């Protein structure tokens, strides 16, 4: 078209990369820069019909799950597959131990003062300059 | 300078760049400007893909985005100003519908959910239903308990994150429960803002006062005084208006044998007949029965011109010959002859209306022990913070938010004190108090409180029924306040409300709360003047890291500023209140302190503060280099302390311009039917934008054809009733025609007041048209306030510092110039 | 130095003093609602 | 008279000389500044019809085209065609999986960011005056 | 009377200047500022007649030809006179190769680059007066 009005931005994407930042920034993260980046030129590609705006953003919340699964710590695929059986197995107060060993309160607070500032500073600034600027800073500083 | 371009650029660019620069220079653009801005814009057509679409919209829409830059004039240092503003359009934010949708019916769940809980708890109602010794033995646990926790939350040590997170949640819950009406929710916020106050006012008298030098120590106390009067002040405010009453009038016995006879009293000094006029003409419409209704007017000029004004309107003039008392004395000496069971008080300028004398008489006849009940008062004259600052229908005036909420408040705890006028006083209960309190200024308070002490109860009703002129000069309306301010002393002085029998503790905390307004000057003198303690002199007022400072100081405004925007909604739009109150508080403050032991006179205190900010503020700006890196954000949070300042001075000043006014009837800008019939059976409707004492406006759908010389009929419908005047075509300027209402007879002038003036349907339109307090649109709208008070100094001070405010307001103007616009 | 021990079981829980400020406040504008609800209809009527 | 109409870029090759550019700066390629420089003034030399202009995008295809193969360090085309047979009697799968094993995605995924970010920014920077800039100064610096 | 609009700039030639400023910087021509200002000044006249203005076309390119070719240090006239009949049995290919190696396509790549820059500078900035303004100081300096 004459001006491309395809450029929205990364609308809800941007929690999406604002809590990648926050777990990278609290040490758990194996933080894959390439990848983050062709995610986002993923999000941000502009695409004329509104129907392949859709189905894209579907598409890309599968791949967006597997990439943040990609990014963390946790054991692949594999070690699931092969210990989902166990798991059945196992007694139920093993796994209600192991499930409030997970679960760190205070990650979930700040996820969730994080979403709220979000939800603010979305009503206010726009975010998507904000994401795409520090993900080219920290590939930048990594391919250096 | 063409022979030199020629010489460099071929004939046809070299033409375009002439024309150019021409168009430049035709702007009234200087030699160097124009030349430096086509530099600039030859180096952008370089750059920038100005021939790309996107940007051929950019131009096209370069006014709006662009507000601060001039196209046609190009300036030095344009190019900082547009990489400013676009850096900011790259900042800013810029299928919504589905969205708005979602959120609106998001909303609307919001709200509702209160309404859908009180259904099913009213339903199933079954609150107290349980056994008494029971329900108190289990009220008393459950306060404790709530308290405990009260306390727990209060006074717990906390870290910067702890308390910061602490801040995010209970701000969370202050604007989650902003958002739900009713009277329960106002009592949440009233509660939450107590503990988070009580938070912080221990945090600063435990952990804050410097106690480590004899000079920051003296300073550290007079702040934290100041910081308990207010706290003080805005608890007993909360008590104040917890809940209003609401009130609602009561339907008068059906039949008109057993209502009662209403003495009016309209008292005059130095008023002239133009303005008592209207009154005493809507007073005739008033729909009471004329065999038990008694209009009064006195004068105590002794002019004759009242004499036969009542005479020929047929209502009652007593004059008396020995003036003493002023009002008190006045309204004494007409009751004095007044055969009537009520006696009405109304102002020599609030207009009554049709629809009073019935609907607030009901309860003088149900509650038999009633004794008065004043009734609101509207403004429709722009009082001196309206015209002066150009804010007529845009902020309400200042008794609107008392006027609206805190004497509904204050019907809860029957304190509810007579006004001056617009209200009702049973003659019975007059007669036992002795009449209108003579010995102090404010007759009214006095009068009030002694009803009150005596058992008999007081009422009030919401609904606008008296419209007035609101003052015409910044100093009478400081005489106004200042006068409500002297009498409150006086009573005080005289008789303690605190101290007393037969009357509830609520009563002398409304009365109290009521004085506690008329004592706030010193405690603004200290606030503003607080800063200077730091920048000025080297004194750590209060002990702490900045960024405590900022993290206690900041949610007790935050809160109160929530919980009084929420309950004080339409009435008093935010920051405002602190203009009116450093406006008044240099000339209240003298009086109650010698109780307690451009203008040459009204903005002299302004000047003297503002020179003394501008100092502190150059001084801050010195520091903020030679200071070691550590103490750096206590300057900053000083000079923003100071900014805040410097608006509200500038506020204040911006306040005392006495502007232009040469309409001799103050024009109420309402919408009424009205038509115009011409001498040949046809009739033009017309839009009537506003009316007046002695014209009219309207605005033909088409100005078919009319002249300055032609005679018109105008036809005036009230319910289904056609009323005929003459009227004379005075203004033709196109869609707006003029019209002035010649002196007329009496019963013309009635059915005139009547068809305009006094009818009760105007004020409730009006008040719906009150903009929503909102602090954002009150923040450039204050500063743009500001700013006028400082350019306006710059133009009417004196040389010496005329020169000062007119560099600083020129640096303030070219900064703004800067600063990025939406 | 009870209130020590106390303060320290939650100088770091701002979170869990916050919840119960709010769960204090409800019970306290309840209670207010309740005796202010009293006192209108008893001055009222 | 829109006789500048004839003088308007080359968008749809700055993505190629930004490409070759960042290749450059990755030490993948083999630079020669003279020809790059020649080409640009192909492109941004005019021709007298929109059909000739056409005509010129539609003979420098090929053209381009073969400045980005040789520019790489490729072997010569003619190697391959003398070795076709040789290569058809290798096995297939062989071949397969080396050509699976040699694409680097990395370089995949910074093409396709940097076209993200091409078309992103042809409004507020104008990518034939860069390239052409960013093409002289290299050339200067190959001169002297 | 209108002498003054006959002042279009030395125009066509300017090409044929820049060419000369170009091999003389690159040493492949041995420049007479005699012979060329001469040329320049014979160029200069200006001459209402349009018929006239063709004639001096049609004397200039021949006279531009042969300035072109005595500038060059080229064998004279009398060396491929004595030599023809031996280099005109010889293959084209002999000679084109030679012109080839003498005259690299080095100074080819700046002449296309350097037309297109005198196309697109012909349209902003008076090209005549810089080219008379740097051949004056040509002569100039030769004749000190
Ligand atoms: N001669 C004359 N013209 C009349 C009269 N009534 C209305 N107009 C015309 O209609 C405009 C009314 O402006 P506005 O909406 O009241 O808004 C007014 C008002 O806010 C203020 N203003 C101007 N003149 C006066 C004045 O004499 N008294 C007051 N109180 N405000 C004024 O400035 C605004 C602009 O007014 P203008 O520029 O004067 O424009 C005036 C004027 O051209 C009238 O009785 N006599
Ligand atoms: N609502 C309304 N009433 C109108 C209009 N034109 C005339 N009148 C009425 O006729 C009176 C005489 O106004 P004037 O002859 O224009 O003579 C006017 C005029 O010279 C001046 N004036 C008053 N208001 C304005 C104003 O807003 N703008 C200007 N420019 N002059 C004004 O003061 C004189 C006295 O005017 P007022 O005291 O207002 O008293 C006015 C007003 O009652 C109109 O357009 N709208």
């Amino acid at each position: 078209s004459s001006l491309w009005q395809y450029w929205r931005g990364l609308s809800g994407w941007n929690f999406y990369f604002l809590v990648k930042f926050g777990l990278l920034w609290a040490g758990y993260l194996n933080f894959h820069p390439l990848l983050n980046l062709v995610f986002a030129a993923f999000l941000l590609m502009p695409l004329p019909r509104y129907s392949l705006h859709r189905l894209r953003h579907w598409i890309a919340l599968p791949i967006g799950f597997a990439l943040f699964w990609h990014d963390t710590w946790l054991p692949g695929p594999e070690s699931i597959m092969s210990q989902g059986s166990q798991v059945a197995g196992f007694s139920t107060d093993y796994l209600i131990d192991l499930v409030t060993r997970f679960i760190n309160w205070q990650m979930i607070g700040a996820i969730f003062v994080l979403l709220v500032a979000w939800l603010f500073l979305s009503q206010w600034i726009r975010i998507t300059v904000f994401v795409v600027a520090i993900l080219l800073w920290l590939n930048v500083l990594t391919l250096a | 300078m063409s022979i030199l371009t020629r010489w460099l650029l071929i004939p046809p660019v070299n033409a375009r760049l002439i024309g150019r620069y021409r168009d430049y220079r035709r702007h009234g653009a200087s030699a160097f400007s124009a030349t430096l801005g086509c530099f600039w814009m030859i180096l952008a057509w370089i750059f920038i893909p100005l021939e790309h679409p996107r940007w051929q919209r950019i131009r096209a829409e370069h006014k709006n985005l662009y507000p601060h830059i001039n196209a046609s004039r190009p300036r030095p240092l344009d190019p900082v100003r547009y990489l400013i503003q676009t850096c900011w359009l790259l900042i800013g934010a810029s299928a919504f519908s589905g969205l708005q949708n979602i959120r609106g019916r998001y909303h609307q769940w919001m709200n509702e959910l209160p309404e859908r809980v009180s259904h099913k708890t009213q339903h199933l109602d079954e609150l107290g239903h349980l056994s008494a010794g029971a329900r108190r033995l289990i009220l008393g646990i459950i306060v404790t308990f709530s308290l405990i926790l009260a306390l727990i939350c209060v006074t717990q040590p906390f870290n910067p994150l702890a308390q910061f997170i602490f801040l995010m949640l209970l701000w969370g819950v202050a604007l989650i429960v902003r958002r739900m009406p009713g009277r329960f929710s106002a009592l949440m916020l009233i509660v939450l803002s107590l503990t988070v106050s009580c938070r912080y006012i221990w945090w600063r008298y435990t952990s804050t006062l410097n106690w480590d030098d004899p000079v920051s120590l003296v300073c550290g106390l007079i702040l934290l005084f100041a910081e308990t009067y207010a706290w003080i002040v805005l608890v007993l405010g909360y008590f104040q208006v917890v809940w209003p009453l609401n009130r609602q009038p009561v339907p008068l016995p059906k039949d008109m044998s057993l209502w009662p006879s209403v003495d009016i009293f309209v008292p005059t000094y130095n008023e002239d007949l133009n303005v008592v006029k209207n009154t005493i003409y809507a007073s005739l419409g008033i729909d009471w029965p004329k065999d038990k209704l008694n209009i009064w007017i006195l004068d105590d000029g002794g002019r004759e011109e009242f004499r036969q004004f009542a005479q020929n309107v047929g209502v009652k003039y007593i004059a008396r010959t020995t003036h003493e008392h002023a009002k008190a004395g006045n309204i004494n000496n007409a009751l004095k002859y007044a055969k009537g069971e009520f006696v009405s008080i109304f102002d020599c300028d609030h207009v009554p209306t049709r629809s009073f004398l019935q609907m607030t008489m009901g309860w003088f006849l149900k509650e038999k022990q009633l004794a008065m009940m004043q009734t609101p008062h509207h403004f429709f004259s722009p009082d001196p913070f309206e015209r002066n600052l150009g804010r007529f229908r845009k902020t309400p005036n200042e008794g609107t938010l008392f006027y609206g909420l805190v004497q509904d408040g204050n019907d809860m705890w029957d304190a509810t004190f007579f006004c001056g006028s617009c209200a009702v006083i049973r003659r019975k209960p007059l007669d036992e108090i002795g009449g209108i309190a003579v010995e102090t200024v404010t007759e009214d308070a006095h009068t009030s409180l002694r009803l009150h002490r005596r058992g008999y109860t007081s009422a009030y009703m919401r609904i606008p029924q008296a419209a007035g002129l609101a003052t015409e000069s910044l100093s009478a309306h400081i005489g106004q306040r200042i006068r409500w301010a002297r009498g409150m002393v006086q009573i005080f002085r005289l008789d303690n409300p605190l101290t007393g029998k037969g009357l509830k503790f609520a009563q002398r905390l409304c009365y109290v709360n009521a004085m506690f307004h008329f004592l706030s000057g010193i405690p603004r003198l200290i606030f503003l003047t607080a800063p200077l303690a730091f920048l000025l002199l080297h004194a750590y007022i209060i002990y702490a890291p900045a960024l405590m400072i900022a993290l206690f100081v900041l949610p007790h405004m935050i809160h109160a500023s929530l919980t009084n925007s929420k309950i004080q909604g339409k009435y008093r739009h935010s920051f405002w209140s602190e203009i009116y109150e450093t406006v008044l508080a240099w000339y209240i403050a003298p009086p109650t302190l010698v109780a307690l032991i451009v203008d040459w006179v009204i903005s002299r205190p302004y000047i003297f503060l503002v020179l003394l900010n501008l100092v502190g503020v150059a001084v801050g700006i010195w520091r903020y280099f030679y200071g070691p890196p550590t103490e750096m954000l206590t300057v900053v949070v000083s000079m923003v302390w100071v900014f805040y300042n410097l608006i509200v001075l500038g506020g204040a000043v911006a306040v005392s311009v006495e502007s232009k006014q040469v309409r001799r009837s103050h024009r109420v800008e309402m919408t009424m039917p009205a038509a115009i019939a011409r001498e040949d059976g046809h009739l033009f409707s017309c839009t009537v934008q506003d009316f007046s004492d002695g014209g009219l406006g309207i605005k033909i759908n088409g100005q078919a054809q009319i002249l300055e010389g032609q005679k018109v009929n105008l036809l005036l419908k009230r319910g289904q009733q056609e009323y005929v005047f003459p009227t004379q075509v005075a203004r033709v300027m196109g869609n707006e025609v003029g019209l002035k209402l010649m002196p007329l007879t009496t019963q013309q002038h009635i059915d005139f007041v009547q068809c305009t003036f006094a009818r009760a349907d105007t004020w409730a339109l009006w008040q719906d048209s009150y903009p929503e307090d909102k602090p954002l649109e009150s923040l450039l709208d204050i500063l743009k306030l500001g700013f006028r008070g400082y350019r306006h100094l710059a133009e009417f001070a004196p040389s010496s510092v005329k020169g000062i405010f007119r560099v600083l307001t020129s640096l303030v103007s070219w900064v703004v110039s800067f600063i990025p616009r939406r | 130095p009870w209130f020590e021990r106390l303060w320290y079981a939650l100088a770091n829980h701002p979170i869990l003093l916050a919840v119960l400020a709010a769960i204090s406040v409800i019970l306290l504008a309840w209670v207010l609602w309740r005796l202010l609800r009293i006192i209108s209809r008893r001055r009222l009527n």
